[PDB]
């Protein structure tokens, strides 16, 4: 059993209401996970406003952005779930603000609020395809220069569709449709028996 | 002896001894197997002792050790540098990530092996192939060169 | 004996052609192994060059597709084991220089006859023998004349053995195109008859290769003597200048009697290390291309020839000076076509 | 500003297509290119079970082989609400610190090799070597151990390691001292390092630097003291904060944490408890081999654990430790399944590289080489 | 608890001291002394072929398949070594041997795919697949690195004596 | 229906951008062939560009068109500045791949599944 | 003033995917030639190179008439 300190669960819950009241607009489903972690959820339009309040509020200074990520729940209408994890050096606390973005409904960029996001937002576009308005320079950060398709999308094949080899005839590296010599063995692992939720 | 056969073989050997004693490597240092090579260069297992120089640019490099994943973006470069080396050149693939694909074999951004982009002469196995193992691999390249008989084939051609 | 062809068509797929290819290390060869490997065929490459030189061929073949066996032409046993398990044998064994230990007749005729005899013994389904175009037993150049003797013999050792007969080949690393371009070192570029009356029809190497490969996988070709020729003929004059044109190097065609010139070829021939020009070459160069009257090759075998000007830029780019390398073929002027 | 495409074999970890426009020897703009080592580590993990994704973390930033493993461990333990046994915790802090030294010996000595000092690297790579041997005699692998697993360590320390992790520690100091007599006050190290890449305090927090890079600017933040993980709370160490943050100051900080880690290692050897090294829940930790070969419930638990997996309860967590480079965090979203759903690895390094632009401004070609060194960029973590 | 790594009168004595440091390069000479000192220390390198860097029993090294003393190969094809391999390296297909027992017709470890994690060593119930001590198996051709049951069984027979000693030393720990 | 707009409220306002990109790409082709020393025609390259722009001619939705040119503009910026090399450009001009036939006889003869 | 029409007519026929002797000043690229929307774009660009003046993004949209192009170029 982990050493939970209820002292935290309460204080962070209380801040969660604080933020919910301060920004009744743009903020819904604020919940403190059973892991002593807060995860305000905001309407995509509240990206700029909610972050700024957290970066510049005396009672909630959240100066550095630990990470910007986008889980992809294909079932969910709004496929992506942009998650921004932020840290308060002054209050020794951390919070998560997560929004939802569909493939062709872009989110605002927070490079203004935190310049850390300049790179992570490019990372989210390259892997998942979400677009960020007002970004200084969006461009592939991790994928190859000519890569077609957004890789971390759940609908993208792991091996992908193209692989590279050197061809003598043309004396230059050349893509070809992927041909694998041992396909990824897809072990089915889920057990047909559940675990009675505690 | 003066039979030109014994005149030649001997000459070839000299040529082989020179290339095999002084192999100047270059380490693309992709990934981590680079850390296990820096260890070779380091004091427990001195590479120089054998005549391998710690570092060399591509122009002056006899052998290229590809350590680490050869990702699809780096694949055009590897080739360039392989193509920018001298006429007597060799490639020692190091790491399961470069021998084949390694843990990242099924990925979309990793070339499944460097021998799909550069001809490879010795494949050194192991995720962090042990530095002693690289040293074993560099020593096997030395036995591969010793056996090469370029002038005798010229003479018999 | 066969291998059902499974796969999508690229590397790591199977086509079912196990093929010994004795002279693969060659300029044409390199290409033959390329397609055979691309298709997924099993390729056995006999080699007598050192292992370092054979390395370039390893990468185009997929894992286990290419097997390299050592082999000596004088030793009959080596040819025997190479064709043991092959069902297709392709012979590209030729050298334009006559080396001290192998005389033109030996490389062009003796080595192929023994190789063809071995696969008849082995039971290879088909043998493809390659001999130079316009080759007659009473022709001007010994190489050609001999090659002509050869195509005959192998027929008796191996009946119904395809005999593709390519023209001089156009490709990167070829001689036809590079040789002329390399005349730069020579201040003047001698051209017999000032490069006239020796109309020539080049053929891209790949076209030749693809053609050859297609032969291996087609029942229509048996005893056929195809002639891969090209998409356009040329008087040697335009060819020479054109080359110099893309190379962007001046041209001074100079008439010099073939009589005296055969002597220049003799001079280089004298050189120990791969003579650059050959008495037998010289004649060949001024040996006029024969009009296609033999079995159609390209197109007939399935590949549409590729014009010289199209890929010339790639072959002659290295010959060019540092400046002019960004010069591209369409701003430059393509030379006229003389069918004659 | 003629783009020089300065980069790949350069002075980086193999891959830095650092394309740069330089008016003569002055850098006008640096646009680092990344992904030369992207390999798919984040997508591959979704197709693998929790225990078979542990080896990926060692490869994410492999100079710091284990410290990375602790971050996934912690994360998977939180999701399961299981915590390791007491001895395992101390171990992880023991090898956690040994690993910090290993990273700093890499960062300080590799920094110098690019600068041009080559003897410090050979001096300390011999000490590194000796440390690797600890890894090997504990895990089996010199690097890429897989020793720190999601429920504690894999196997207890060999009978005798602690004594040797003492002899070494007892001496390593002098080895750090030597490097010093060669670089800390060199009349020349200072010049190429001092006042190069100064980063303000407000700007360091803004660009998410989170590492020595913040600590060097004088911001006091060590996730190990602010948010204790494992038993780093029970030890006593001093964070080496810096002022006049610049390449030289941060360096001094990295030499000082090498010093402070020896203080933490000493304690761990002095106070490691008798006990088990893995949770006793066969549910999360694999059963001992004597037990699986004599007890049916243990075989069933061995078979299911290795073939299927932990079956972590559905949830998501961001757990960050203080990896030698900086804050290493895993955001591990998890469905009830035995294989994860997402695992964004926060790499101290994606943020640091981004800062290269705002650090190397109006700087010479040699300055860029010095700054890539003062960020300890391991392209594995950045590219993931 | 924090510490200031670099947080900071002019007297002739002081200045003259400082000026001498710049003028006669005093600290630079200090650095030369350190390197001269080691020149006199014994070098730490080992003759690689003659002397080998020490590896303790858990070293993973090269894969081998063990056999029971009697001579029956240990593997019973449960195939969970295949299940837990992180890289998909091990490929196993099995069928009941005429004896009626359960054995693997084909066991192929692709060593280039393998990342030498050592979990297979961990997972096997009969402990048939073990991480053998040898690390020197560098091969001229890629195909040699792919290993079928016969190479691994042969590898097992060659190194069985040391593998048995190594497992003997470390089994109490596991 | 009822979808927020990325770039153009309506298609006629977006085609505009598509064209502008078309202009930019048109002019770029010539320079690239020379700088990257490619084995292609200036007209040939310009032909490919046409091909691509047309491939996605069917898109009717304004939002999809806007992101397509968002992608398109970054493509030419990497094409320019020579971030893409010859190997990444020539790939557009697919080579070394046996175009797969679409005739049923061709599919029946080779390939188990069409 | 006609010289412009002389140059404009020369540019239209030279690309050779249009005006196979059906070139007319009243002729409209989109209306009767059928030349594609994009192809027109190429045309306007073409005219820009010979004229030496680059016309804006929009006005290309209004002129599909060679004669109207000469009208604008003269301005
Ligand atoms: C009546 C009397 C009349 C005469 C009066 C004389 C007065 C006393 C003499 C005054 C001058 C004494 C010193 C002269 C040489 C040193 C000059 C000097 O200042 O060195 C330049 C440089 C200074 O260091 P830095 O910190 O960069 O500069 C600070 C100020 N900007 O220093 C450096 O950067 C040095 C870098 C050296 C790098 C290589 C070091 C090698 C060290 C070992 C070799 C030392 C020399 C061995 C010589 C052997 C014999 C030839
Ligand atoms: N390129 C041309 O000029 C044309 C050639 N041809 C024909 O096509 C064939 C291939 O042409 P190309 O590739 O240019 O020829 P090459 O000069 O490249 O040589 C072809 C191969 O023959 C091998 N070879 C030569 N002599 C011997 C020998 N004594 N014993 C064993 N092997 C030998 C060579 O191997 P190694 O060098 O390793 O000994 C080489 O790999 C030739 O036989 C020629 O008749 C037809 C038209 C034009
Ligand atoms: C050789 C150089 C290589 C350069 C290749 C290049 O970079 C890659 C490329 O062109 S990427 C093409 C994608 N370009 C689009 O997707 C635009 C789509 N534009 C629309 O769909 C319009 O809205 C409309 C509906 C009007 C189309 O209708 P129309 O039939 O064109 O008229
Ligand atoms: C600090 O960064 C560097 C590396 O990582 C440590 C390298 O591996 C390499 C590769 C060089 C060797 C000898 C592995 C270089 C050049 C480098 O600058
Ligand atoms: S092989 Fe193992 S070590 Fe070498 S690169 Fe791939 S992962 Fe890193
Ligand atoms: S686990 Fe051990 S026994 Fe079961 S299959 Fe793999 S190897 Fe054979």
């Amino acid at each position: 059993v982990r050493p939970r300190s209820d002292v935290t669960h309460k204080q962070l819950s209380a801040f969660g209401e604080y933020v919910a009241e301060i920004l009744p607009k743009y903020v819904q489903q604020v919940q403190v996970s059973c892991l002593d972690e807060l995860e305000i959820c905001i309407h995509p339009d509240g990206v700029i406003p909610t972050l700024t309040f957290l970066r510049d509020h005396t009672n909630a200074q959240f100066k550095s952005l630990a990470d910007l990520t986008a889980v992809d729940v294909p079932t969910r209408q709004n496929r992506f779930e942009i998650v921004y994890n932020l840290l308060s050096l002054r209050f020794n606390s951390r919070i998560r603000v997560k929004t939802y973005a569909d493939e062709l409904t872009p989110i605002d960029s927070i490079v203004s609020v935190h310049i850390a996001a300049n790179w992570y937002e490019r990372e989210v576009w390259d892997m998942f395809g979400v677009f960020f308005f007002n970004h200084p320079d969006l461009r592939r950060i991790l994928t190859d220069y000519g890569f077609e398709g957004h890789p971390f999308r759940k609908d993208f094949p792991l091996t992908g569709y193209v692989e590279l080899r050197y061809d003598d005839e043309v004396k230059r590296v050349v893509a070809e449709p992927v041909e694998l010599a041992q396909e990824f063995r897809k072990f089915d692992l889920n057990s047909p028996w559940e675990a009675f939720p505690a | 002896r003066s039979r030109a056969e014994y005149v030649v073989t001997k000459l070839d050997d000299l040529i082989n001894w020179a290339r095999r004693s002084s192999l100047w490597p270059m380490t693309f240092g992709l990934a981590c197997c680079a850390v296990e090579m820096m260890h070779m260069a380091a004091p427990r297992y001195d590479m120089d002792r054998f005549g391998v120089v710690f570092r060399a640019s591509p122009r002056q490099a006899d052998v290229m050790i590809v350590a680490g994943t050869l990702t699809n973006k780096m694949a055009p470069a590897l080739r360039k540098v392989y193509d920018q080396m001298p006429e007597p050149r060799y490639v020692v693939s190091m790491g399961s990530c470069a021998n084949g694909g390694g843990y990242y074999h099924y990925s979309y951004s990793v070339v499944r092996g460097c021998d799909r982009i550069v001809p490879v002469d010795i494949y050194v196995p192991g995720c962090p192939p042990t530095a002693e193992a690289l040293l074993y691999g560099i020593l096997q390249l030395q036995r591969k060169i010793k056996r090469e008989q370029k002038l005798k084939i010229w003479y018999r051609r | 004996h066969a291998v059902i062809p499974h796969g999508k068509g690229g590397r790591s797929s199977v086509s079912g052609v196990v093929a010994t290819v004795f002279g693969a290390t060659g300029f044409l060869g390199r290409y033959v192994v390329n397609h055979l490997g691309r298709m997924g065929s099993q390729v056995i490459i006999p080699y007598r060059c050192d292992v370092y030189d054979i390395m370039h061929l390893r990468l185009m073949g997929d894992l286990g597709q290419l097997t390299f066996l050592e082999w000596d032409a004088r030793d009959k046993d080596s040819i025997r084991k190479a064709v043991q398990h092959s069902n297709v044998v392709i012979n590209l064994i030729g050298r334009e220089w006559e080396t001290r230990n192998f005389d033109f007749e030996d490389v062009f005729v003796n080595i192929p006859r023994a190789i063809a005899q071995a696969s008849k013994e082995a039971g290879v389904e088909r043998f493809i023998h390659v001999s130079h175009l316009n080759a007659s037993m009473k022709s001007s150049s010994k190489s050609l004349r001999s090659k002509a003797v050869g195509e005959k013999e192998v027929r008796s050792v191996f009946p119904e053995a395809i005999i593709i007969r390519p023209s001089d080949i156009f490709g990167r690393e070829d001689r036809f195109l590079n040789h002329f371009a390399n005349y730069r070192w020579f201040l003047a570029v001698p051209l017999v008859s000032l490069g006239f009356k020796t109309v020539k029809q080049p053929v891209y190497v790949a076209d030749v290769s693809k053609g050859i490969v297609n032969a291996t996988k087609d029942p229509d070709a048996v005893g056929k003597t195809f002639a891969f020729t090209g998409p356009n003929r040329y008087l040697l004059f335009h060819l020479v200048k054109y080359i110099f044109g893309m190379t962007h190097r001046t041209f001074i065609p100079y008439p010099l009697p073939l009589f005296v010139y055969s002597w220049i070829g003799k001079l280089f021939g004298l050189s120990p290390f791969e003579p650059w020009t050959t008495k037998d070459k010289v004649e060949r160069i001024h040996i006029s291309d024969v009009m296609p009257t033999d079995l159609p090759g390209l197109e007939d075998l399935g590949v549409q020839p590729t014009p010289l000007e199209l890929k010339s830029i790639e072959v002659l780019r290295r010959h060019r000076t540092y400046r002019w390398l960004s010069s591209e073929i369409e701003e430059t002027k393509p030379a006229k076509t003389v069918n004659y | 500003n003629m783009t020089l495409n300065f980069g790949p074999h350069p002075a980086a970890h193999g891959v830095l297509r650092l394309v740069l426009e330089l008016s003569g020897e002055m850098v006008r703009k640096c646009d680092p290119h990344i992904g030369l080592l992207h390999r798919g580590t984040e997508k591959l993990i979704e197709y693998k079970t929790y225990l078979q994704a542990l080896p990926y973390f060692d490869r994410l930033d492999y100079v710091s082989m284990m410290c990375n493993e602790q971050a996934y461990s912690i994360a998977v333990e939180k999701l399961l609400n299981i915590q390791p046994p007491p001895r395992a915790q101390w171990i992880r802090v023991l090898f956690g610190e040994i690993t910090r030294i290993l990273n700093h010996i890499m960062a300080v000595t590799t920094h110098a090799l690019d600068i041009g000092a080559m003897t410090p690297f050979f001096w300390m790579f011999e000490e590194r070597e000796k440390m690797f041997e600890f890894y090997e005699r504990v895990s089996g692998a010199r690097m890429h151990a897989a020793y720190i697993r999601p429920g504690g360590v894999h196997q207890d320390l060999p009978l005798g390691l602690l004594d040797d992790i003492y002899e070494f520690s007892k001496n390593f100091s002098l080895r750090i001292d030597e490097v010093e007599e060669m670089l800390t006050n060199n009349r020349i190290w200072r010049n190429r390092t001092v006042d190069i890449g100064v980063v303000t305090a407000e700007d360091a927090l803004n660009y998410g630097f989170s590492g020595v890079m913040l600590r060097g600017s004088g911001i006091q933040w060590d996730l190990r003291k602010t948010q204790p993980y494992d038993v780093y709370d029970q030890v006593e160490f001093d964070v080496p904060i810096g002022s006049r943050g610049d390449c030289y100051d941060r360096y001094l900080c990295r030499v000082e944490e090498m010093r402070q880690s020896l203080r933490i290692i000493e304690q761990c050897l002095n106070k490691m408890p008798p006990g088990e090294i893995k949770v006793d829940d066969a549910k999360v930790s694999p059963p001992k081999r004597a037990e699986m070969k004599t007890s049916m419930e243990s075989l069933i638990h061995h078979f299911k654990l290795y073939t299927e997996g932990y079956q972590v309860p559905p949830g998501a967590t961001y757990t960050a430790i203080e990896a030698p480079k900086g804050e290493f965090g895993v955001y591990l979203v998890s469905d009830g399944s035995s294989r994860p759903y997402r695992c964004k690895i926060k790499a101290p390094g994606f943020a640091h590289l981004a800062g290269l632009d705002k650090m190397s401004k109006g700087h010479m070609l040699a300055d860029v080489v010095a700054i890539i060194g003062t960020q300890d960029i391991v392209f594995g973590e950045i590219d993931r | 608890t924090y510490k200031y790594v670099n947080k900071k009168e002019v007297d002739m004595k002081s200045a003259t001291d400082n000026a001498a440091r710049i003028l006669m390069w005093t600290e630079l000479i200090r650095g030369l002394g350190m390197t001269l000192s080691y020149l006199f220390r014994e070098p730490a390198t080992i003759n690689y072929p003659f002397e080998k860097g020490p590896l303790s029993p858990r070293f993973r090294g090269e894969h081998a398949l063990r056999r029971y003393p009697s001579g029956e190969e240990r593997c019973i094809a449960c195939k969970l070594c295949e299940a837990i391999c992180p890289a998909q390296a091990i490929t196993i297909e099995a069928e009941p041997r005429a004896d009626g027992s359960r054995r693997t017709t084909r066991y192929d470890i692709d060593m280039t795919k393998c990342i030498y994690c050592g979990f297979c060593q961990e997972a096997c119930p009969v402990d048939a697949i073990v991480e053998g001590p040898n690390f020197e198996f560098s091969t001229e051709t890629h195909e040699e690195l792919l290993y079928n049951k016969e190479k691994l069984l042969n590898n097992g027979d060659k190194w069985e004596a040391e593998i048995a000693a190594n497992i003997q030393a470390d089994y109490l720990y596991r | 229906t009822s979808v927020k707009p990325i770039f153009s409220r309506d298609l006629n306002e977006a085609k505009r951008r598509v064209r502008e990109l078309y202009r930019a790409w048109y002019r770029e082709v010539p320079n690239t062939v020379h700088l990257m020393q490619l084995d292609i025609t200036v007209k040939q390259g310009r032909d490919k560009v046409r091909e691509m722009f047309m491939k996605n001619a069917h898109v009717t939705d304004p939002r999809v068109v806007d992101l397509l040119v968002i992608k398109g503009k970054m493509e030419l910026q990497e094409t320019i500045k020579v971030w893409k090399q010859r190997t990444h450009v020539m790939r557009f001009f697919h080579e070394t791949e046996t175009p797969r036939p679409k005739d049923f006889l061709s599919k029946f003869y080779m390939g188990h599944d069409p | 003033l006609d010289g412009i029409k002389d140059r404009v007519l020369y540019v239209l026929k030279l690309y050779d995917k249009i005006d196979p002797e059906k070139l007319s000043v009243n002729s409209h690229f989109m209306k009767d030639l059928g030349l594609d929307s994009l192809d027109q774009v190429e045309i306007i660009m073409a005219m820009e190179d010979e004229f030496g003046f680059e016309i804006p993004d929009i006005d290309a949209e209004k002129l599909m008439c060679p004669q109207e192009i000469v009208d604008y170029i003269a301005d």
